[PDB]
């Protein structure tokens, strides 16, 4: 009894104007593959987009990316009203500018180098207001659309011209980087990715369910594994993805401080995230501060221990904060915190499987031009047991390898470097093989 | 072994037997101030014999009282004896009463089971099959089941699990059903009336699922 | 479309007055094995040289060793001209001097000890501000040049006058000891030598790259052994 209403939920296809439904609820609709569909959501905001079938996707839910939720205001989970729109015209004019904190650096023509290959022969159907992504460069650029022609939204065939005018602008206040971080920076791991969302769905999300019920949220979270495999990143894109507040506690930048000025920023800590919930509190590093008492060869290294364990405890279920962890091992830390009051739930962050591995080397690629002999498949299938940290790195230093042959050659022009240079920069399997020895 | 109801069974006790109860809670002495610390642990008591007859409750003993081998410090131990000196302190005709709870003997401190203080230690070890089931039960009391809903099998299936871990299976089971309904209520947009919560049923694949989550 | 233009890059030769190209980077310049050849450098900076083939050298590339960089500005991996200098005329008069801090300590007869085996039947050819080295009685003496007759620029022919006259001279602020730490003081390691230098080749050489690309230098680097 509210059909045209929609659950938010994860791209598949991660091209910026596409969203997709399931096959039914097109059947639903009246809505047919290719058509241009609306989407209105909070704030007043609209988003326009091509739609498509997903066999996967819930009948319920719609499948979109950040760049889409983005302009509709909304996070994961959220719901928006999709509706047809096949009044909308060929655009004219389009009058695009960047933001500039997603251009300081690269120099050069933005008209050919980002926005040419992207508008081309794709029919994008954009919106007076929306803000969009481009990948080349080594780097992404963001764009906001000031003024169209047929305004205010319109398809952009072939014909359109694209004013370039001017200056660079300023973010305004609550429109989000597409630059942050979040969920489609992560890979390999899935599982464990929504694992951590319901449990944390509920309180951070749904804030005021849980002083109208007696049942109580998750507290702590606490994330197992090998070290560099996405913890601290996983987290902050959580926060940034369920716009929860976020306050980090970096285990050694604590145990540098002095004695008893430790314990006093880890309560401001806590007190803050609980002014500024609903909130993750994320522990970086825990087995820096708690430690087995066996290890806790000192009074002061102990004081501390207990006095997580306080605020841990002085943490209400009805504070809707939750806090998350990060260790090496669980033999590293204090058994005590893993008692069901505090950090009861724990997520193996383990390693990737060639699939993963895959998905991640995707992960950090999606800036570069690669030449079609690069064979990423290839890559994750040899390097059995990388965890996200190696396979990234092999990523830049395999790219810093292509900077260095092309920069013996612009050596010689003696110029520092324009994007168009850059874009024309390609990274090769012989690039690739390269970064494997190290 | 941790969670087992210790901290349940003690505060039942005291509320069931209308006594008055005071809880020192480990770790919350041990963030204080070094002798502030011990300010605070007379206090429980001397509070504790004004408001008799009492329970005085330490949760998480091992926190305090350690064995003196894991006892590298003089405030650390400063303590450890100023317990015991309260303990003694402790008159019988105070009828006071002081329960404590640790994970296990080795932990603590050898002196406190000194026949004159924790003489007697009371064994609350893991549940059995019917006690698990009367566990699921105890926290399945305020939500509408599902007539396919068999906790019997629950508890069979669950080798030792303590009643933490029971009754936090039961917990993310319960906000499995709300997840799906909360799709539904979505929707709607509407925040949620008791009416809306008396519908709310709870199910076996429900059940099936928080299972999966593991302790 | 910049051919003269050229990299630089280590010494296999590391004879002072010495450089070294690829065997088609002089078939390119129109040059030939013993031809000396001007260099030009940043900071208005020349020095001349003899030319060489050397077989392994890249055709983008110029091998030289640190006296001559030295008097370019210049470091491993930058770009210099190079152009042929045959107007090049025997030298009358040369007024050398030592840089006072490579020679407090030593006495006696410089133009005998270390000057004279130096240039002797060498035909190097020299350059006014030249800074050059010396290898002998246990220490490196540091040499300027102060005036040639044919100035700027002369060869050293036997005929010459070496003018030793008086005073170690100061360093000046720029001018780096030749005496301090670098590449051609190791050995052994080679691969090493060369996966450290490439990691901080990109951030320390071309620290501007790195503003304007998302991806990140190494910050750190460990020393096992
Ligand atoms: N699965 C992954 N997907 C994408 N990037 C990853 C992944 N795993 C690691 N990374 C990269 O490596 C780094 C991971 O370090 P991090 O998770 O912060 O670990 P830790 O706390 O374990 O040191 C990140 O900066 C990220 O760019
Ligand atoms: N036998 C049981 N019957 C009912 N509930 C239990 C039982 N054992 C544990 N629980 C639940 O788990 C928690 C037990 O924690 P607690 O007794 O405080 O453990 P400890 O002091 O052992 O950490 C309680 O909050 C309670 O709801």
């Amino acid at each position: 009894n509210r059909p045209n209403r929609l659950i938010v939920d994860e791209a598949i296809n991660e091209d910026n104007s596409v969203v997709s439904l399931s096959q039914p609820k097109m059947d639903e609709l009246q809505l047919f593959r290719g058509d241009t569909v609306l989407l209105k959501g909070k704030k007043r905001r609209e988003a326009v987009c091509i739609v498509l079938s997903d066999d996967t996707c819930s009948d319920e839910k719609i499948r979109m990316n950040r760049v889409v939720r983005n302009n509709l205001r909304v996070r994961l989970g959220d719901v928006i009203s999709i509706q047809p729109c096949p009044d909308v015209k060929y655009g004219k004019r389009i009058h695009v500018l960047p933001i500039d904190d997603t251009v300081e650096g690269i120099t050069g023509n933005l008209f050919e180098v980002y926005l040419k290959p992207y508008f081309l022969e794709a029919y994008r159907p954009i919106r007076k207001g929306d803000i969009f992504l481009v990948r080349g460069g080594m780097r992404a650029v963001e764009f906001k659309v000031v003024e169209t022609d047929p305004s205010p939204y319109c398809i952009v065939a072939p014909d359109t011209v694209i004013h370039c005018e001017g200056e660079p602008i300023k973010r305004e206040d609550e429109e989000e980087s597409l630059n942050e971080v979040g969920y489609d920076d992560i890979g390999g791991c899935r599982k464990q990715l929504a694992q951590i969302k319901e449990m944390v769905e509920l309180p951070l999300r749904h804030p005021a369910l849980f002083k109208a019920i007696g049942v109580k949220p998750p507290r702590g979270i606490l994330l197992y594994g090998p070290p560099g495999t996405g913890k601290t990143l996983i987290a902050r894109a959580v926060a940034n993805e369920t716009g929860a507040f976020f306050f980090l506690i970096n285990g050694p930048e604590i145990m540098s401080k002095l004695a008893g000025e430790s314990e006093s920023n880890l309560r401001k800590a806590f007190e803050e995230a609980e002014k500024n919930a609903p909130a993750i509190i994320f522990i970086d590093e825990l087995d820096a501060i708690a430690p087995k008492r066996e290890k806790t060869h000192g009074e002061v290294e102990r004081r501390i221990v207990s006095q997580l364990l306080t605020l841990m405890d002085g943490l209400k279920q009805r504070a809707h904060v939750i806090v998350m962890a990060a260790t090496n091992r669980p033999n590293s830390i204090d058994p005590a915190l893993r008692r069901f009051g505090r950090f009861d739930r724990e997520v193996d962050i383990g390693i990737p499987d060639a699939t993963g591995r895959l998905e991640i080397l995707q992960i950090h690629t999606k800036n570069m031009k690669l030449a079609d002999d690069v064979d990423l498949e290839q890559v994750a299938n040899e390097t059995h047991g990388h965890v996200g940290a190696d396979l990234a790195a092999l990523c830049s230093e395999a790219a810093l390898q292509a900077i260095r042959k092309k920069m013996d050659l612009i050596d010689l022009e003696d110029e520092t470097i324009d994007a168009e240079v850059m874009n024309s920069l390609a990274v090769t399997m012989d690039d690739f093989r390269w970064a494997l020895s190290q | 072994p941790p969670g087992t109801g210790k901290t349940l069974i003690a505060r039942a006790v005291a509320n069931e037997t209308g006594a008055f109860f005071f809880l020192i809670n480990g770790p919350e002495i041990m963030s204080k101030l070094a002798g502030e610390s011990e300010s605070n642990l007379r206090k429980a008591f001397e509070e504790a014999e004004k408001n008799a007859p009492a329970i005085i409750f330490i949760d998480e003993l091992d926190a305090i009282a350690p064995k003196r081998e894991k006892t590298h410090g003089e405030v650390e131990r400063r303590i450890v004896s100023q317990l015991l000196t309260l303990m003694d302190g402790l008159k019988q005709r105070a009828h006071v009463i002081v329960m404590a709870a640790t994970n296990r003997p080795n932990s603590i401190d050898p002196a406190l089971r000194r026949f004159g203080r924790f003489d007697r230690e009371v064994d609350i070890g893991i549940p059995d099959a019917t006690g698990r089931l009367e566990i699921l039960q105890i926290h399945t009391k305020n939500m509408k089941l599902a007539d396919d809903v068999d906790l019997e099998q629950v508890a069979n299936e669950t080798h030792g699990h303590v009643g933490a871990d029971l009754a936090a299976l039961c917990s993310e089971a319960a906000l499995q059903a709300i997840r799906k309904k909360m799709d539904l209520i979505d929707l709607e947009d509407e925040t949620i009336d008791a009416e809306v919560m008396n519908s709310l049923a709870v199910t076996m694949d429900d059940f099936r699922w928080a299972l999966s989550q593991s302790n």
